[PDB]
Order: C-alpha cells, then sequence, then structure tokens
DNA sequence: TTTTTTTTTTTTTTTTTTTTTTTTT
DNA sequence: AAAAAAAAAAAAAAAAAAAAAAAAA
C-alpha cells in the first residue's frame, strides 16, 4: 500500500549511511537553517531501494508526493524541538538529482509523458515569481460556511470549484489561502546538438518553492522533471500544451584549507616574482607588463572620504604596440583568470554592447537596463581589444566610467547612475600599424585627457632583433610540442578573490614622503622636456599618475596581505610607472 | 475575540505615553494639531517595547493593523472626541528597521504574503486617482426615503429601485469616497542583478497617499503585502495576483528635507558676521585642493540668490549657472561629484547619456487611452535643484541649444500637436568641460580655448578656467593634501581591511595637518530661505563696478575676457551679491556681498593670455 | 438554471511612416 | 554648411490567450 511505501521512503531517509546518515544531517541542518528543502541524490535512492527509485522513474507524480511526506515526517523526528511560535511542522520540498547523462530533447516524444525526464538545455528567458496556492478555502455565498483546506494539484493544472453547497455559490477568500512561489522558464536545445540544417526545439520548464530563480537566463542547464501537459478544465484535435515539471536543476559551465593555503602563499618571500611569472608562461618575454598586469588584478584599494567622494582603487592599464606582439592572448587570459572579467573590442562585442543602456518597454512601459561589458564586469575587469576603436558616446561613457566608476544615463523616463566598478585593460595599435620613431609621439591618436586615465602605458616594439626572433620561434614551436612555481588558474583566481575582498591596504607616512619628493621630480622633469620641445606630449603626468602610483603600491601591499604599504613597494611601483614614462620621456 | 482584545489593549497602552518619553502622545498631538488622519508610528519602538507585538503586526499585518487603528482612534477620541468624530477612521503608516521584511521586488517571494513589508524601489507606474465610494446614499422622489448602503473593503450591488420598484436617485454630495490610486514600483537598476530584465511589484494607495510619489522617484513603500482573487467563476488557475497594500510612502530622499541645531544655526551666524561665507567656502570640498574662488562661486550656487517676480508676470532668474573648463585631472569632476553628493535634488548627467527628450521632458502617447502624456526628463526633475552636468562639451549642439531657456528663464516649453506645456525647470546647471585640444593653451585666447559660442558662454554667468599649473610649490602642496587623504581611514571602524562591493569635525592631523557636512547642509538649507533685499548703496556699488566691468579700460593689454560682459552679468552680480548675503542671514545686501560678489566676477571675467 | 458564444482586456509583437541623426562633399 | 543615406521613435494594426458576462434554451 502507499502507506508502505512511504515507510520505506521513510526507512531510507533516516538509516541511509556512507560512518554518517548523510541525509538525516541534511534535514537536521536544512531545517534548523530554515531552508526546509534537501536534494535526494537519486543513486543512493536506487542503492538503498532500488525499487522505489524504478517507481520514481515510472510514476514520479504520486512518488515524490510520499518522498516529500516522508521527509517531512523525518524533518519532524529529527528536529521536533522547537521554540513557541514555529512549533508548526513545514512541508519540505525535496528536490532529487542523479548522474545520469541527459537525453536530448528531441527524445521526449509521447510515450515519455508523465515520466521522469533529464534533458539539457540553454534558459531564454524567466518569469518573475508569483504565487500558486497549495491548499485554499472557498465560503459559500448563501450559508457562508467553509470548506477549508482543499488540497491543490501542483504543476498547471488549475481547479474547479464546487456546485453545490444556489448554484456555485463559493469564492475565494485570498486571506485564508496558503500559496508558494512560482515561475515558468523558456527551455531551447543546446545549439551543439541541433542538427546542421534545423530549427532548434523548445520546451517549458515549471518550477516551484525554492526553484524558483535558482536559473537566469542564458545559463547553461540540466533539468530533471516530470514531462506534464496542462490540466485546465480540457486544426489540431485533443492536443494538449506538453511542459516540464522541473524538480532538479544543474547549472553547468572557500575552504578553511584554502585560506590557509592562500595565507602561506602570500607569505613567501617571493610571492611577487612567482605572481608575475605565474599569468602568461605560454608568452614569452615582457617580464614588466606581466608584473604590471599582476598589480592590476590585484588593484589598489577604493576610498570614500568623510565628505563621501570616491577615490577609485582599481587600476587602469594601456599596451600600445605592433600587432605581432601576444596582446590579445594576453587580454584573452586575463579575462579567462580575473574572478569577474569580460572580454570586449572597442566597439562592444557580437549583440553585446561595451556601455549599459537604458530603454522603456512601450508596452510594460518598465525601464530594461540592457548591460553592456562595463556593467556586467562590475568588480572585476574589462580586456578592451581594439581600444582606438570605439564609438563617440562609448568614448564618452568611458571618459566618465574610467574615473568616477560610475555609468550616468537619463532617459525620456528617468536619470540613474550605474555602478561599473571595472578595471580596463586596453589594447590597440599605433596610428599607423607599426610603431615609428621618426613620428614619436604621432604614433597615437588619443585625446590627451583619455590617455590621462589609464594608470600604465606600456609600449611594445619589434623593431629589431635576430636572437630574440629565434628564441621566440622556437619557444612558440616548443609550445606546440609539448602542449614549478606556477599557480594553476582556478587557484591563482581564489586567491586573486580572496586577497581582493579581505586585504585593502594604506600608505605609510614615509611611503608618502618619497613617493611625494618623486613625483615631484616627475612633474619638473616632464615640464622641463615639454619646454624643451617646445610641445604638449600626448602622455601627460598628472595628479592621477600619483593615484595611479599609489594605487600600484597598494596593490604590491595587498598582494601579500599587508596592511601597509612599505617603501619597497612604493619603489617597485615607481619603477612600474618609470617603464612608462620610457613613453612619457623618452618617447619624445 | 480575546486575541483581538488583548492586541487593541496593547496597541492602546503603546499609545497611551505619558510615564515614557512622551513621543507617540505628542505625534497624536502633532496630528490632531495640523488636522491629518494618519498616524507614522516606528516598528523600533514595538520591538523596545513588545517584541511579541512586533513580532505579531509584522508577520500578520491585517488583523493587527485593524487593532492598532481602532487603538489609535480610541486614544484621539480620549485626548479629544471633537476631532475623532470627524474621521471615520484613523490608519496608521510603519517605518523603522525591517530585520529580513526589508527587501526588493526581486526578492520579495510568497513568503511574506499576510506580513508588513518595507519594500525600496523605483515608481514606474502611477495611476490616475479614481474616487472608489465606500458609502452611497439615494434619495427616492416618490416614497422621500433616503437609504444609506455601505461598501465594506473587499479588497458590490449598487441600488437603483426601491423596494416596490421606485426609481433611486444617487446623492453624489452626500455619498462618500476615498481617493484610490495604483503604482508599480521597480527594483533599482543600481542594486538589479546586471543581466537579467527588472522585477516590479504593484502597490495600491488609499487616501492620505494617491499622490505621495510620483513617476520615475525612489521611494520607499512600507505595506501589507497579500493576494487578489479572480472574479466570480466556476473554475479557477492556482495562481493568484499580488500587490502591496501600502499603510506608507515615503521618499528615499530624506536629503529633501531640532531647537538646539536651530541655536547652533543662529549663534554661528551671530558670532563672526563677516568672514561666515570663507569659512564655508573653504570648507566645502574638504577632499580637494585649492580653487578658493570656484569654490566660493559653487557655495554662491548651493545658495542661489533670489528670484524677481514682477507685477507683469515676469520672470527674473535667482538661481546661479556656473561652467568648468579645466585641463586634466584638477578636480572638476570631483567638485561635480560633491555637488551630488550633498546639493538637494541634484541630478547628475554626462555629455551624451542625456540626448534630446531625455535631457529636458518629452511628450509621448499613452498607448493605452490614445491620449498625449508628459514625460519629466532629466532636467525638470531637477526644479528646484541642481542640474550635474559632465562631459558638457562633447554633447550635440542639438542639446546645448536645448537648454537655454531653462538655463535663462527655467521654464521648458514643449508642444505637440495634441498637447502643450511649460513644464516648471527652476534649477542652476553645473557644467564640466575640457577645453578644445584636450589641454588649455595659455598662449590662445580663452575665446578660441572654448568652442561654445558666444550666447551660451553669456548663459553661464560664472565660467572658471582651471589651469594644469606645475608650480613645484602648488604641486608639493596638492601632493601632501592627496597623500594625507589617501592615508586616510575611518576612525576605529576599519583596522586594515577593505570595502565591500557639532559645528566644527574633530580636527584630524591626517585630514588637516572647517565645520561638518551635516552642519554644513543643515546651516545651507535654513539660509536658502531667507530673502535679502538690496541695499541703495550696494545698488550704486555694482552699477559702478559693471559700467567699469563693460568699459575696454577695465581690461589691461594681453589679458581677454573669458566671457562676453552683457546685461546678464549685471544681475549675476546681485544674484552673487544676494548669495552672499543669504550666507551671513543678512536679509539686507551690504556693501561687503556686493564687493565680494564684484571681485569673484572680476576674477571669472578675465584671463591672462601668455 | 445551465450552457455557450461572444466580449473584452490585457500583452505582446509587427509594420509603415515619419522624424531624427550620422556621414559625406 | 548643406544634402544623402541610415537609424531610431513612435503610432497604428494584428495575433492571441485567457477570463467574464449576456443571450438562449
Ligand atoms: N611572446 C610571445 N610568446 C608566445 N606567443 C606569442 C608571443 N608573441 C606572439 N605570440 C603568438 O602570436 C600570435 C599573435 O598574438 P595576438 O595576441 O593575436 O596579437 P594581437 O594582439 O596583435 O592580435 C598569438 O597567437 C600568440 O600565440
Ligand atoms: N587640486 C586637487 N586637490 C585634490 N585632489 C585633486 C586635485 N587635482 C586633482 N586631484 C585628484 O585627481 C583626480 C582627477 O579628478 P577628476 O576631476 O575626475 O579629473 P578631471 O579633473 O580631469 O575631470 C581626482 O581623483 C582628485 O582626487
Ligand atoms: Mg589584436
Ligand atoms: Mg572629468
Ligand atoms: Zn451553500
Amino acid at each position: 500500500r502507499k502507506s508502505q511505501l512511504q515507510r520505506r521512503f521513510k526507512e531510507f531517509l533516516r538509516q541511509y549511511r556512507v560512518f554518517t546518515f548523510k541525509y538525516r544531517d541534511e534535514l537536521k541542518r536544512h531545517y534548523n537553517l530554515g531552508e526546509y528543502w534537501i536534494e535526494v541524490e537519486m543513486e543512493d535512492l536506487a542503492s538503498f531501494d532500488e525499487d522505489l527509485a524504478d517507481y520514481l522513474y515510472k510514476q514520479p507524480a504520486e512518488h515524490l508526493q510520499l518522498l516529500e511526506e516522508a521527509a517531512k515526517e523525518v524533518a519532524d523526528e529529527v528536529t521536533r524541538p522547537r521554540p513557541s511560535g514555529e512549533e508548526v511542522l513545514q512541508d519540505i520540498q525535496v528536490m532529487l538529482k542523479s548522474d545520469a547523462s541527459p537525453s536530448s530533447i528531441r527524445s521526449l516524444k509521447s510515450d515519455m509523458m508523465s515520466h521522469l525526464v533529464k534533458i539539457p538545455g540553454i534558459i531564454i528567458a524567466a518569469s518573475a515569481v508569483r504565487a500558486k496556492a497549495t491548499r485554499i478555502s472557498i465560503q459559500c455565498r448563501s450559508c457562508r460556511n467553509t470548506l477549508t483546506n482543499i488540497a491543490m494539484r501542483p504543476g498547471l493544472e488549475g481547479y474547479a470549484l464546487p456546485r453545490k453547497c444556489p448554484l456555485d455559490p463559493y469564492f475565494i477568500m485570498p486571506d485564508k489561502c496558503k500559496c508558494v512561489d512560482f515561475q515558468t522558464l523558456k527551455l531551447q536545445e543546446l545549439p551543439d546538438a541541433v542538427p546542421h540544417g534545423e530549427m532548434p526545439r523548445h520546451m517549458q520548464l515549471y518550477c516551484d518553492r525554492y526553484l524558483c530563480d535558482k536559473v537566469v537566463p542564458g545559463n547553461r542547464v540540466t533539468i530533471m522533471g516530470i514531462y506534464s501537459i496542462k490540466k485546465f478544465g480540457l486544426v489540431g484535435v485533443g492536443i494538449r500544451s506538453s511542459y516540464i515539471r522541473v524538480l532538479g536543476i544543474q547549472v553547468d559551465t572557500v575552504s578553511p584549507q584554502e585560506e590557509e593555503e592562500f595565507r602561506r602563499l602570500a607569505a613567501l618571500p617571493n610571492v611577487y616574482e612567482v605572481i608575475s611569472k605565474s599569468i602568461a608562461p605560454s608568452i614569452f618575454g615582457g617580464t614588466d607588463m606581466k608584473k604590471a598586469i599582476a598589480c592590476l588584478l590585484f588593484g589598489g584599494s577604493r576610498k570614500r572620504l568623510p565628505d563621501g567622494l570616491t577615490r577609485r582603487g582599481d587600476i587602469n592599464l594601456l599596451m600600445l604596440g605592433d600587432p605581432g606582439t601576444a596582446k590579445s592572448q594576453l587580454l584573452k587570459f586575463v579575462e579567462k583568470c580575473s574572478p569577474i572579467g569580460v572580454y570586449t573590442s572597442g566597439k562592444g562585442s557580437s549583440a553585446a554592447g561595451l556601455t549599459a543602456s537604458v530603454m522603456r518597454d512601450p508596452s510594460s512601459r518598465n525601464f530594461i537596463m540592457e548591460g553592456g561589458a562595463m556593467v556586467l564586469a562590475d568588480g572585476g575587469v574589462v580586456c578592451i581589444d581594439e581600444f582606438d576603436k570605439m564609438r563617440e558616446d562609448d568614448r564618452v561613457a568611458i571618459h566618465e566610467a574610467m574615473e568616477q566608476q560610475t555609468i550616468s544615463i537619463a532617459k525620456a523616463g528617468i536619470t540613474t547612475t550605474l555602478n561599473s566598478r571595472c578595471s580596463v585593460l586596453a589594447a590597440a595599435n599605433s596610428v599607423f600599424g607599426r610603431w615609428d620613431e621618426t613620428k614619436g609621439e604621432d604614433n597615437i591618436d588619443f585625446m590627451p585627457t583619455i590617455l590621462s586615465r589609464f594608470d600604465m602605458i606600456f609600449i611594445v616594439k619589434d623593431e629589431h632583433n635576430e636572437e630574440r626572433d629565434v628564441m621566440l620561434a622556437k619557444h612558440v614551436i616548443t609550445l606546440h610540442v609539448s602542449a614549478e612555481g606556477e599557480i594553476d588558474l582556478a587557484k591563482l583566481k581564489k586567491f586573486i578573490a580572496y586577497c581582493r575582498v579581505k586585504c585593502g591596504p594604506r600608505l605609510s607616512a614615509e611611503a608618502a614622503e618619497k613617493l611625494k619628493n618623486r613625483y615631484i621630480i616627475m612633474r619638473s622633469g616632464a615640464r622641463q622636456h615639454e619646454r624643451d620641445s617646445d610641445r604638449r606630449s600626448s602622455i601627460p603626468i598628472t595628479v592621477r599618475q600619483l593615484e595611479a602610483i599609489v594605487r600600484i603600491a597598494e596593490a604590491l601591499s595587498k598582494m601579500k596581505l599587508q596592511p601597509f604599504a612599505t617603501e619597497a613597494d612604493v619603489e617597485e611601483a615607481l619603477r612600474l610607472f618609470q617603464v612608462s614614462t620610457l613613453d612619457a620621456a623618452l618617447s619624445g | 475575540d480575546v486575541e483581538l482584545r488583548e492586541a487593541q489593549r496593547d496597541y492602546l497602552d503603546f499609545l497611551d505615553d505619558e510615564e515614557d518619553q512622551g513621543i507617540y502622545q505628542s505625534k497624536v498631538r502633532e496630528l490632531i494639531s495640523d488636522n491629518q488622519y494618519r498616524l507614522i508610528v516606528n516598528v523600533n519602538d514595538l520591538r523596545r517595547k513588545n517584541e511579541k507585538r512586533a513580532n505579531r503586526l509584522l508577520n500578520n499585518a491585517f488583523e493587527e493593523l485593524v487593532a492598532f487603528q481602532r487603538a489609535l482612534k480610541d486614544f484621539v477620541a480620549s485626548i479629544d472626541a471633537t476631532y475623532a468624530k470627524q474621521y471615520e477612521e484613523f490608519y496608521v503608516g510603519l517605518e523603522g528597521s525591517f530585520g529580513s521584511k526589508h527587501v526588493s521586488p526581486r526578492t520579495l517571494t510568497s513568503c511574506f504574503l499576510s506580513c508588513v513589508v518595507c519594500v525600496e524601489g523605483i515608481v514606474t507606474k502611477c495611476s490616475l486617482v479614481r474616487p472608489k465610494v465606500v458609502r452611497s446614499v439615494h434619495y427616492c422622489p416618490a416614497t422621500k426615503k433616503t437609504i444609506e448602503r455601505r461598501y465594506s473593503d473587499l479588497t458590490s450591488v449598487y441600488p437603483t429601485k426601491d423596494e416596490e420598484n421606485n426609481p433611486l436617485e444617487t446623492e453624489y454630495g452626500l455619498s462618500v469616497y476615498k481617493d484610490h490610486q495604483t503604482i508599480t514600483i521597480q527594483e533599482m537598476p543600481e542594486k538589479a542583478p546586471a543581466g537579467q530584465l527588472p522585477r516590479s511589484v504593484d502597490v495600491i494607495l488609499d487616501d492620505d497617499l494617491v499622490d505621495k510619489a510620483k513617476p520615475g522617484d525612489r521611494v520607499q513603500v512600507v505595506g501589507t503585502y497579500r493576494c487578489l482573487p479572480g472574479k466570480k467563476g466556476g473554475y479557477t488557475s492556482g495562481t493568484f495576483r499580488t500587490v502591496l497594500i501600502a499603510c506608507n510612502v515615503k521618499q528615499m530622499s530624506k536629503d529633501a528635507q531640532s531647537a538646539e541645531d536651530i541655536a547652533k544655526i543662529k549663534k554661528f551666524s551671530k558670532t563672526r558676521s563677516k568672514d561666515i561665507f570663507d569659512q564655508l567656502a573653504k570648507s566645502l570640498a574638504p577632499s580637494i585642493h585649492g580653487h578658493d574662488y570656484v569654490k566660493k562661486a559653487i557655495l554662491c550656487l548651493l545658495l542661489g540668490g533670489v528670484e524677481r517676480d514682477l507685477e507683469n508676470g515676469s520672470h527674473i532668474r535667482g538661481d546661479i549657472n556656473i561652467l568648468l573648463i579645466g585641463d586634466p585631472s584638477v578636480a572638476k569632476s570631483q567638485l561635480l561629484r560633491y555637488v551630488l553628493c550633498t546639493a538637494p535634488r541634484a541630478i547628475p548627467t554626462t555629455g551624451r547619456g542625456s540626448s534630446g527628450v531625455g535631457l529636458t521632458a518629452a511628450v509621448t502617447t499613452d498607448q493605452e487611452t490614445g491620449e498625449r502624456r508628459l514625460e519629466a526628463g532629466a532636467m525638470v526633475l531637477a526644479d528646484r535643484g541642481v542640474v550635474c552636468i559632465d562631459e558638457f562639451d562633447k554633447m550635440s549642439d542639438m542639446d546645448r541649444t536645448a537648454i537655454h531657456e531653462v538655463m535663462e528663464q527655467g521654464r521648458v516649453t514643449i508642444a505637440k500637436a495634441g498637447i502643450h506645456a511649460r513644464l516648471n525647470a527652476r534649477c542652476s546647471v553645473l557644467a564640466a568641460a575640457n577645453p578644445v585640444y584636450g589641454r588649455y593653451d595659455q598662449y590662445k585666447t580663452p575665446m578660441e580655448n572654448i568652442g561654445l559660442q558666444d550666447s551660451l558662454l553669456s548663459r553661464f554667468d560664472l565660467l572658471f578656467i582651471m589651469l594644469d599649473q606645475m608650480d613645484p610649490e602648488q604641486d608639493r602642496e596638492i601632493s601632501d593634501h592627496v597623500l594625507r587623504m589617501h592615508r586616510y581611514r575611518a576612525p576605529g571602524e576599519q583596522d586594515g581591511d577593505a570595502m565591500p562591493l557639532q559645528i566644527y569635525e574633530k580636527h584630524d592631523n591626517l585630514l588637516h595637518g572647517m565645520v561638518s557636512a551635516a552642519f554644513m547642509k543643515k546651516y545651507i538649507h535654513v539660509a536658502k530661505i531667507i530673502k535679502p533685499v538690496l541695499t541703495q548703496e550696494s545698488a550704486t556699488y555694482i552699477a559702478e563696478e559693471y559700467s567699469r566691468l563693460r568699459s575696454q579700460d577695465s581690461m589691461s593689454s594681453d589679458t581677454a575676457r573669458t566671457s562676453p560682459v552683457t546685461a546678464r552679468t549685471l544681475e549675476t552680480l546681485i544674484r552673487l551679491a544676494t548669495a552672499h548675503a543669504k550666507a551671513r542671514m543678512s536679509k539686507t545686501v551690504d556693501l561687503q556681498d556686493a564687493e565680494e560678489a564684484v571681485e569673484l566676477v572680476q576674477y571669472a571675467y578675465f584671463k591672462k593670455v601668455l
């Protein structure tokens, strides 16, 4: 009898071991945390009692109800003692997952209706969380009696009110009916699985209490659900639109041990060196550029003064060079390694603008914010290749954003200031294509204002060398043949995230003094050089460059988790800024 | 009902605030004295006095609010039955710290139904205000009988025939209606995840709240979240439509608006009646160094002059428009950011981020009624406020010429064939600019260093050139200020961690080597109300100064005008003088204000050409 | 009284025109 | 500075999916 099946589910939940009882303790912790849901591994259920799993696969509709009831009873048995005001037991949604490979959407024929089905896809739209009634109460209009606790079926299955206590005298009381979360999603077939000449198929997913908003459109998802049709008061004849009842969702693509690992990694005397050589090992040369990119990755510290003004702590880097150097490769690595990162071109990307835009839906009249690379990359890195080929609107937008960290947009509907706290890493080629010294300082068309934004500007050249060419060709061939001190991508990314979230340093008095004196000397030298050349170098030095040097020192000290930036790191930051002053001054 | 009686008794005991600090007794005296019938109660007080009552109110909003309102009506009757008899019901609004209920439209899940929620969001829809009847009165000419029928809040039959089929003529005047509106609120785009579409929620506003919030404003709505029913029908889908029955709507612009503070302001004004303006201006933007004249001028923008409305309805603007042309990295954008952070109703914008109909207001079709509707643009929203336009130069010239009227007469005239209007835009424009060629060529006249035509430069009353002179002493000072700022850490709250994604302030050595921002805000707000009157000697002084300013002799050799001197300049003087008077609570523009504004204008309107 | 066909309404999308904007001589 | 081509706005038309009410027997 169904009671026997529920009893067996209770035994499986209470006594499945692995020693430790996984599901009993999971119920304890979730109910104590208030989650009131669990994730049941299908294979464990099958192993403990294979008949239960087979029943689930053949008749999910009521067997999952039995499992949920059993889980509710077990949770009561494990967490019954509660303080007054919450002792009432809470139903438990039971999500189920399995390692079984998903079945292509094309195999969802009629026969699989009402069976548990696992399919892959890409969610292209998700509806807002809403209210569906699990328990409703109906009151007669004439006799004003009540029929409380009318069980409501899950899924897209409405309900018909009773006709006889007049006739059809009942109305629903909103204030007495219990409802839960609710959401509808559109799942498209993964483009890889779509046959060559063929449209992509679709399906409609229906979420539930805790499955709502577990995914957002664009996620690559694996869905385990109940293939079901709508049940709404009953040339195509007898066709009922079909949908999936979502039960398990898996979205495809820090432990204390790792925290201590990061702590010891930072404590290394040469942590800077190992990080420097651990970003683009495949790319040969450019040690200074790699050090600068590490500094950019770690970033400085954002400061908000008591007056409320904000000093950005994110470094902005620019790289002008011949089209031969591996700089787009460098940007690709940076976007692949930064915790939050996005690669894009000067003119945005493919159907993904650079800066955010705001438009009002003429029908729904909402304020839709189409996010560009900048807003999407908030708190991370935006790698802009071909940074010299922006569009005027985008040029102004980035002009504002790189300094203030905010994009201010005011449309016919509203004014607003989206927060884009992104570190910009820009790549570019000379105006002519190849850097020619004869027209030095004329190889850059950037207006002086923009060049002020970038903390550092690197200049790359390939004008002449034979030994370097031989070494480069042999190194590339060696890399293609093969295909220690290197922090792997995942470990490095997690270390970067931990350092950024945890440690924010500040300068020390002596460091500030040294940087002050050095900056004064740099300003004097730049002014004298500009006077001697009788022209303004299109690569100025401003107090913004002082902020850049301070930020680089802060990043160097943040690598080590040291709260204060010492004199040595300020000297190293000064050297890094000197490797760009080599373009500020030696260029002319 | 024992439970309801207990709830009402507890609420009435709370409202009976005489043994305690007498806060809510004073609030009831306030609501009765000023003739309003809705009370605002801080939930923190309920938590502090009775946690059980607060939890019950938050978790079961409807009946608890009914009991609270009935207790409120009883208490107001006790304090005064005459007023209490005037209003059928006394309503209640909530505010304070809502522990887990404080959410956004995105986070608003069905778990909060029948609870109290304090949501924050951007208003998207404000429907027309409709009178919803609550009590109808119908008069029968044949039977001379007047019949009253109540309409309970069931959020239906309207009688028309008497018992024996005598027509009933409704008595509109004697009928009782409550004004009612529905708005749609949305999660702030700032806090919404960058990827997915905005999530919104409905709100239903009864009387006292129908128009408390206007479209396109950031608001906080405290209310009850419940489910709406469908219409009568044999079949129903488990779906339910949920709304937020508001009990209070507040503008998040708390900056928009005690005896101790007023006394502080009075004493500060009277102490040194000579240099308060300079002391304030020096304290305007502490993080920034230098630019004393620019800070002074901005301090005049915050105060603003005085508007003149003649007998002929003529309008003379009393707001001050300022332009800051600067070489890169001279803190002009930082000053704009500070003005945004401090000045009330400070609308930001950028060169090409607000094109045409967005910067100014617009006109569209409702698309539902087929009726034309106005659209509050970026600047009409900034009425009686500041508009901070960064990257001013890069604007398309069409947008620039679309600002002259609002800049000068402060009203935007928009009319399409169906509709026409002259929206009020009394805003002061603070524009930032990068001079043509990026950097400022001192060996060129300021006229040709500015690509703007003569007329627009005339529009701006003050035009400040902020050069990036590198004088090694000045560079040393600026670096000292900046590095001291970058070293500053919050007092105690921070110890080496990172930022997550009184008349005089305490004198730190790392920020000083000034007046409080809050105190400055309060003093500026109170001073802004003052309306000084020009004095005869001041008028003569300003007239002579303007006469010389127009005269060629006022400019020596190799010094060029940063902007043409015309009639507007004269008004600027007055306005600036007026502003300087407001800083001292003068009530009379004496000679000191006039001469300070005069030197400010002289500094602004002439630049030495090398 | 009980069904049924219509009525609406409420969203959403689509197409034409006009207007506004951008690029070139 | 002015004209030519492109892009976007905006308004009107169509699909349509679903809930409610009036007329019919
Ligand atoms: N120093 C280097 N080390 C390794 N590979 C390099 C190096 N320089 C260039 N390459 C190779 O040359 C190719 C060109 O690099 P790329 O970044 O595409 O240039 P650009 O950024 O100008 O487009 C890349 O595929 C890269 O693998
Ligand atoms: N006189 C100054 N006093 C203090 N800080 C300054 C000064 N000049 C420049 N800065 C710093 O330089 C940065 C440049 O600010 P910003 O106004 O955004 O650039 P721009 O002036 O080119 O618009 C600011 O962060 C500011 O802290
Ligand atoms: Mg490239
Ligand atoms: Mg700026
Ligand atoms: Zn009945």
